[PDB]
């Protein structure tokens, strides 16, 4: 009934549809026990939602590169935010992990046990830190504008954009990635070589991807 | 059944104790798709040629088969649109989707019509058999409305296809021991049928 | 009851209830009626600001020439120190504000005057205050609420248009309407840059770099300008 | 009855109910009943803006042989009174006045029947008896019986759409218009034929409009 990844095959046991981006890819069977399923659903929300975050900040600062405004290549990026403001490397990194090991520490536990963060604890924030599903933490904090709890249909479509626009930034990077370690250039540098000459450079023209 | 002659000195159609790719079902299937493919192959490795001796095509084209860039030590050329690695992905990805769903439907009969397709759905539910799908693209002249005229034409596609089977081992063969082209054996073996032979070329 | 597309159907949360109301919520950011609340309080302060800077705007232009309101804030001068103005207006909008903020989270509580225990302001809805603040009306509040929501969503795109058209073309709107007047066929935003796969151009920007006030040097920068055409 | 070929079967959802029913779809685009009313809206559109191409090459080409239709977009290459337009501002015009028709057609299609009156002067409304023909002040003189000019439409419109792209290819290949290659062919059968002019593509390669450069297309490989 619903589009599998593999059009002829029919899709797994444990993959049944309840969840966004559910085609019944599971290959290798990676999420057969429904704990790991659970936990590899909040891990491909959190991969997705840095990959978009990340390849939004790589097209924008690209954008800005090309069009004479002075931003650096995203390969060049940290070395000159370091080097032209007044900013230690490790003192940056530690702060980091001060900031993002609380926060990530509390979805952590909230995993753990569901419902427990929103027991006070945390400075006086009672259901504002209550979870709504497994990855989806919507509450007066992380959804402010306040989509999850109305038109629950639209919020299911909402839930499908978001695994799929997730899917496809994480492929992305993975592009932004493969693309420098080719070509030694900016990616949209990359792109306007490929609109300059689409029929000779290309991936087949790089030297690099195919070696024969 | 279509071309059974009773030919099968080697006992591969046996139906006891079979298993594998040794099957009637794979075996009859990969007979007619090596029969279509070698038409194909056939017809495109004597074209190039003839049209050129017809004075149809131009001598920049008109080149020998095993030049095209199959064989870039036996010569290429310089003058697609493309290098022939950018002609070989876009290949790779039509014939990965051409071939894989021909593939699901020998493995699933008939779950190529369910799927959405952009709309080609009507079109790939194929019959109760592989290898000869039909619908209103497969066949699109209804050619073997009646049974027997179908038994017939699945004989002379085996048939012509055989003979276009022996004909493409038969391209390879001369290509890699005389060097030249097959029309060009044409008008050598027509020259002189008695100079020009396989025992003169050692 | 008229639409933003004449022929469509509105979403399921938008009745005709609220003034201004003509089915257009594509992204549904009001199916919450909590949030709704918000946002229609932040939509009439919104507007109310965006009228009464698109009327100074224009007031400006023509009282006092050769003065550019994207640069008022560089070249006025006052005996009235920077820090002065900064922290009169900081206090007294904290004030007005944290009035009116109060007033949206419990709903008419800071109706009585703090200093003269006579006054009160009268029951109401929230966003529409009434009485010393509207001691005038002309007509009907069932149609004026329709009329101020229009005209104010109609100058908050005049004001988006006045800082976009001031930092492409470097002129204030009077100027700029009469350059568009002046060669209407060859000034649009349409004769001033395109996209096409081969090549882009983008107009120059005419705010030129980080303004030196007096000493403070604020830096000066045009809004998402790798990305105008 | 009459069908694209003889043997053929026609489809099951293919009646007789629209208008140039020939029981032609190999590959099965029309079986979902939406998606076949919005290619029989995509079909009228094509039909009719490739009989308008048509007529205008074929116009354009007689009234003056000199205009070369393929080059006609250029700025110098246009009427008296403008003649060094500025394409943006012309664009511009075209952008807004095409937008609102096309949306408003986008909604006849989305909701039958609701964009019929206009929305400044209330008194005024066009009939659609079906949909893609709305009638009224579009159907000025009215001769709507409907459905044998439906079909004299439909068929004049495919055989404007093969004779545009016939045009569009002739004009890639042998450099010249319609009327032109036809009086080549006329003056000699055998040479100027499509064995001969094919293979090189006549397109000008990234010609350089006022500030631009736009990227050029031949439908083949030709160079
Ligand atoms: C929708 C109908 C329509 C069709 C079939 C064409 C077709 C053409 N235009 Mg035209 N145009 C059309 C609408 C318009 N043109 C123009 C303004 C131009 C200009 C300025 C130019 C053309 C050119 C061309 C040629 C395409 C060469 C090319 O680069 O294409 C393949 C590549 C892409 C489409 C990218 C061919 C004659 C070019 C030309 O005449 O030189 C060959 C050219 O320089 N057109 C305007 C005003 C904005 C149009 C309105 O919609
Ligand atoms: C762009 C695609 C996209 C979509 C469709 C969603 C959709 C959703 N998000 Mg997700 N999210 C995203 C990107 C997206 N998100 C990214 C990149 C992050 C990391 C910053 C998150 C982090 C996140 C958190 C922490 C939470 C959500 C939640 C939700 C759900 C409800 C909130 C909502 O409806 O916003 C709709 C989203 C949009 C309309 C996208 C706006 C597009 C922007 C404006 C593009 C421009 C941005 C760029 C920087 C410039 C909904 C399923 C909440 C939830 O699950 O509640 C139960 C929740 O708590 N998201
Ligand atoms: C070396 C030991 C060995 C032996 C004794 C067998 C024996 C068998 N295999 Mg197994 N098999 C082997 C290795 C072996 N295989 C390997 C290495 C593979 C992985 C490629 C397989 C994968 C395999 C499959 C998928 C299948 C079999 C099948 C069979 C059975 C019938 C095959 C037959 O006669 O068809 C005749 C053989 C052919 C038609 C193919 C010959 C041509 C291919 C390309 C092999 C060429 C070999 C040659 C040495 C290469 C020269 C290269 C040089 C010119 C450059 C028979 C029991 C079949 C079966 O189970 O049916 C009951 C079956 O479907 N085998
Ligand atoms: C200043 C911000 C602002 C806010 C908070 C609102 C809020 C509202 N609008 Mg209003 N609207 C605005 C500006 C705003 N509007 C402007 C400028 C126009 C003219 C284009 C309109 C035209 C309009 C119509 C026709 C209707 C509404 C309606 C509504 C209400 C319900 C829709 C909703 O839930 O979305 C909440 C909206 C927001 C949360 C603001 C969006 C914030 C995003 C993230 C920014 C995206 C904007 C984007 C950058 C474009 C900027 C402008 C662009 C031209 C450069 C809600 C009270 C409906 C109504 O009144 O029913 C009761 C209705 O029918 N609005
Ligand atoms: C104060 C120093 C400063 C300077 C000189 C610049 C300069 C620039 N910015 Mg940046 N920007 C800054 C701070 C600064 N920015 C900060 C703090 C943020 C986070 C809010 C941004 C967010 C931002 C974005 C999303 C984009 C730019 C872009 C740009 C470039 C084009 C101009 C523009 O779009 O306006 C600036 C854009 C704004 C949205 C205005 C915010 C800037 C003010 C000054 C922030 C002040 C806040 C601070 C706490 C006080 C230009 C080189 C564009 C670009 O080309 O990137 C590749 C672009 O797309 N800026
Ligand atoms: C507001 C500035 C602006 C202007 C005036 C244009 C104008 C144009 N664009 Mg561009 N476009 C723009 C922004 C703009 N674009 C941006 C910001 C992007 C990136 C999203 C694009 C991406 C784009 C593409 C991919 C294409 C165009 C094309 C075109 C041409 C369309 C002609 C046509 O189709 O008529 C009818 C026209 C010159 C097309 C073209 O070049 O054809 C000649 C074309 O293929 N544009
Ligand atoms: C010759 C091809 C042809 C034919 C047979 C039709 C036939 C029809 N059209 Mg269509 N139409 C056409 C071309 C054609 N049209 C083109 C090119 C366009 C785009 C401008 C349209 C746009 C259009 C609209 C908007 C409407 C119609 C409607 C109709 C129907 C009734 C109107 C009528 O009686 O005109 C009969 C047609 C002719 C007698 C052909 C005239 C030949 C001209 C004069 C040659 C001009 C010379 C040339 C410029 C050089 C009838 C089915 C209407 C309808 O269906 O209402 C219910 C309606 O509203 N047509
Ligand atoms: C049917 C298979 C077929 C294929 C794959 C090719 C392929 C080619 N032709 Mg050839 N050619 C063919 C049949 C074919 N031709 C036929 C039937 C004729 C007589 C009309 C020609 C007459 C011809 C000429 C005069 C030229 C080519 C040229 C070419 C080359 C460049 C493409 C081009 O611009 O030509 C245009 C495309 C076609 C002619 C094919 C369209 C018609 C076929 C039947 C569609 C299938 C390319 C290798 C060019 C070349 O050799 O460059 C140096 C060239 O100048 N072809
Ligand atoms: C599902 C399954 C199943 C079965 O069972 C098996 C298998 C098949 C194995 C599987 C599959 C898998 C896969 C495919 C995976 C992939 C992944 C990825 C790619 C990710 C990424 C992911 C990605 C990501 C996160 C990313 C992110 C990013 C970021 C943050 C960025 C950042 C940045 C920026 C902005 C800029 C600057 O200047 C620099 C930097 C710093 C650099
Ligand atoms: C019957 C029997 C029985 C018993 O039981 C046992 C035994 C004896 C074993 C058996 C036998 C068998 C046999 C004989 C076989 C043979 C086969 C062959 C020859 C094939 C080929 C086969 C072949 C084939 C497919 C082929 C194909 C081909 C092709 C596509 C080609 C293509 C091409 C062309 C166009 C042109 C250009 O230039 C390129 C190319 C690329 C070159």
């Amino acid at each position: 009934v619903r589009p599998v990844w593999f059009p002829g095959n029919p899709p797994p046991a444990h993959l049944d549809g309840s969840l966004a981006g559910d085609y019944g890819f599971d290959p290798l069977f990676l999420g057969q026990e429904p704990q790991t399923l659970k936990w590899y659903v909040q891990a491909e929300l959190v991969h997705g939602r840095f990959a978009m975050l990340g390849a939004a900040g790589i097209i924008l600062t690209s954008i800005g590169a090309k069009v004479g405004l002075g931003f650096p290549e995203w390969y060049d990026a940290g070395k000159v935010v370091v080097e032209k403001n007044n900013i230690d490397f490790p003192t940056l990194m530690v702060i980091q992990f001060y900031l993002m090991g609380w926060a990530e520490t509390k979805r952590w536990y909230d995993f753990k046990n569901p419902g427990s963060q929103a027991d006070g604890s945390f400075l006086g924030f009672t259901e504002e830190f209550k979870g709504l599903e497994n990855g989806y933490p919507g509450g007066r904090f992380f959804d402010p504008m306040g989509l999850s709890r109305g038109d629950a249909a639209k919020y299911q479509e909402y839930k499908q954009k978001e695994v799929k626009n997730g899917r496809l930034a994480m492929i992305a990077c993975l592009g932004f990635a493969a693309q420098y370690a080719a070509t030694g250039k900016g990616p949209l540098d990359n792109l306007a070589d490929h609109l300059a000459d689409p029929n000779h450079v290309n991936f087949a023209t790089n030297g690099v991807s195919i070696p024969i | 059944l279509p071309g059974d002659f009773g030919f099968d000195p080697l006992g591969l159609l046996d139906p006891v104790n079979s298993g594998g790719f040794i099957e009637p079902k794979w075996l009859q299937y990969s007979e007619v798709i090596h029969a279509r493919w070698a038409m194909l192959g056939a017809a495109g490795c004597i074209a190039p040629e003839v049209l050129g001796a017809a004075g149809l095509i131009p001598d920049a084209t008109n080149i020998k088969w095993f030049e095209s860039g199959v064989i870039p030590p036996a010569g290429s050329y310089n003058g697609y649109w493309a290098d022939p690695y950018t002609i070989f992905f876009v290949e790779i990805v039509a014939m990965q989707f051409a071939e894989l769903r021909r593939l699901q439907d020998f493995r699933y009969p008939g779950s190529m019509g369910q799927q959405y397709f952009l709309g080609l759905e009507a079109i790939f539910k194929g019959s109760g058999d592989a290898a000869y799908p039909g619908g209103p693209f497969f066949n699109l002249f209804n050619l073997g409305k009646t049974e027997a005229a179908m038994k017939e034409l699945k004989l002379k596609e085996i048939k012509n296809g055989r003979l276009a089977m022996l004909a493409m081992l038969g391209y390879g063969a001369q290509a890699v021991m005389t060097g030249k082209g097959p029309f060009q054996n044409l008008v050598e073996h027509l020259a002189d049928p008695v100079n020009n032979n396989i025992l003169t070329n050692f | 009851r008229p639409l933003w597309l004449p022929g469509s159907t509105p979403p399921a949360h938008l009745k005709g209830d609220l003034p201004g109301d003509f089915g257009f919520d594509p992204l549904g950011l009001g199916a919450n009626a909590e949030s709704l609340k918000w946002f229609k309080e932040s939509e009439l302060v919104h507007s109310r600001w965006a009228m009464a800077a698109v009327a100074g705007i224009l007031v400006q232009e023509i009282v006092r020439p050769d003065v550019f309101w994207y640069n008022a804030g560089k070249e006025v001068e006052s005996p009235l120190g920077p820090l002065g103005l900064l922290a009169v207006e900081f206090f007294l909008m904290h004030w007005v504000e944290v009035r009116r903020w109060q007033d949206l989270r419990k709903p008419g509580s800071v109706d009585q005057d703090p200093i003269f225990s006579q006054y009160k302001l009268p029951p109401h809805e929230v966003g529409y205050p009434g009485g010393v603040f509207a001691p005038f009306i002309p007509g009907d509040l069932a149609e004026l609420k329709v009329k101020e929501i229009k005209n104010g969503r109609l100058a908050m795109l005049a004001f988006v248009g006045f800082v976009m058209a001031a930092q492409v073309t470097g002129k204030g709107p009077i100027a700029a309407l009469q350059e568009h007047l002046a060669d209407p066929w060859g000034t649009t935003i349409f004769s001033k840059a395109a996209v096409v796969p081969g090549q882009a151009v983008a107009p120059p920007c005419k705010i030129p770099a980080s303004v030196s006030y007096k000493g403070i040097e604020i830096p000066t920068p045009c809004f998402l300008q790798g990305l105008w055409p | 009855r009459k069908l694209w070929a003889p043997g053929v079967v026609a489809p099951e959802y293919l009646k007789g109910d629209l208008a140039g029913d020939y029981g032609w779809d190999p590959l099965g685009l029309g079986a979902d009943p939406t998606a076949l009313k919005w290619y029989r809206q995509s079909e009228l559109q094509h039909a009719r803006w490739a009989m308008l191409g048509v007529a205008g090459v074929l116009v354009q080409e007689i009234v003056k042989p000199d205009v070369y239709f393929y080059e006609a977009g250029l700025p110098q290459n246009l009427p008296e009174p403008f003649t060094n337009i500025n394409m943006g501002g012309l664009l511009a015009w075209e952008f807004i006045l095409m937008h609102w028709v096309e949306v408003r057609r986008w909604q006849d299609y989305k909701n039958f029947g609701s964009v019929n009156e206009d929305p400044i002067f209330k008194g005024n409304k066009v009939p659609n008896p079906e949909m893609g023909y709305p009638g009224g002040i579009f159907d000025p003189f009215g001769f709507s019986n409907l459905k044998e000019l439906q079909t004299k439409e439909i068929k004049n419109g495919r055989l404007a759409m093969i004779a545009y792209m016939a045009f569009i290819l002739q004009a890639q290949a042998t450099g010249k218009g319609p009327l032109a290659a036809l009086s080549a062919h006329l003056s000699n059968p055998f040479g100027n034929n499509i064995l001969k002019n094919i293979g090189t593509c006549t397109v000008p390669h990234s010609v350089d409009v006022q500030g631009l450069t736009i990227p050029l297309t031949c439908l083949w490989p030709g160079s």
